[PDB]
């Protein structure tokens, strides 16, 4: 009953956000930003 | 490109080519890489040394010479025969 809704949909936002600035690679090639967001994911999954 | 040109131009060398082959450079940028690496190889003479080695996450010579060659007419044609054969696959490491 508190608005706790607008944290999940702002936590939604991020993870969406996160999701955008993924930079795809050819043949199993990543970047710095890439190792950062797969870590980052694992936040959004515990609070999910 | 002529060989007295570049005989008169410069002094010998001892080059050593180092190829990415890591993962983004699939595509166009490794046929172009190779089609450089065999014009630039087409630029030296019997008093440069010469090797050419790969890396991607590790890094290895291309060939079975492991050390810097003559840059013959025989040596060259094996680097170029082993350059036209690399594919592109991992994650680059300048430092290796
Ligand atoms: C993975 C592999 O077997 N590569 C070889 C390459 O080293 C060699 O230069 C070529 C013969 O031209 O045959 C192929
Ligand atoms: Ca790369």
């Amino acid at each position: 009953w508190k608005p706790f809704e607008t944290i999940i949909l702002l936590t939604i936002f991020a993870n969406c956000v996160a999701l955008a600035v993924y930079l795809p690679m050819p043949e199993d090639d990543n970047n710095s930003l890439n190792l950062g967001l797969e870590k980052l994911e694992y936040f959004f999954l515990t609070v999910f | 490109r002529r060989p007295w040109y570049i005989q008169g131009a410069a002094s010998p060398k001892d080059m050593l080519i180092l190829v990415d082959v890591s993962g983004s450079v699939s595509g166009l940028t490794l046929k172009l890489i190779r089609t450089s690496v065999s014009e630039m190889l087409e630029t030296l003479s019997d008093d440069d040394f010469v090797n050419v080695a790969s890396f991607n996450s590790n890094a290895q010579d291309v060939s079975c010479f492991q050390h810097l060659v003559q840059a013959n007419v025989r040596n060259k044609k094996v680097l170029k025969d082993a350059v036209n054969n690399i594919t592109a696959k991992g994650i680059t490491d300048y430092k290796k």
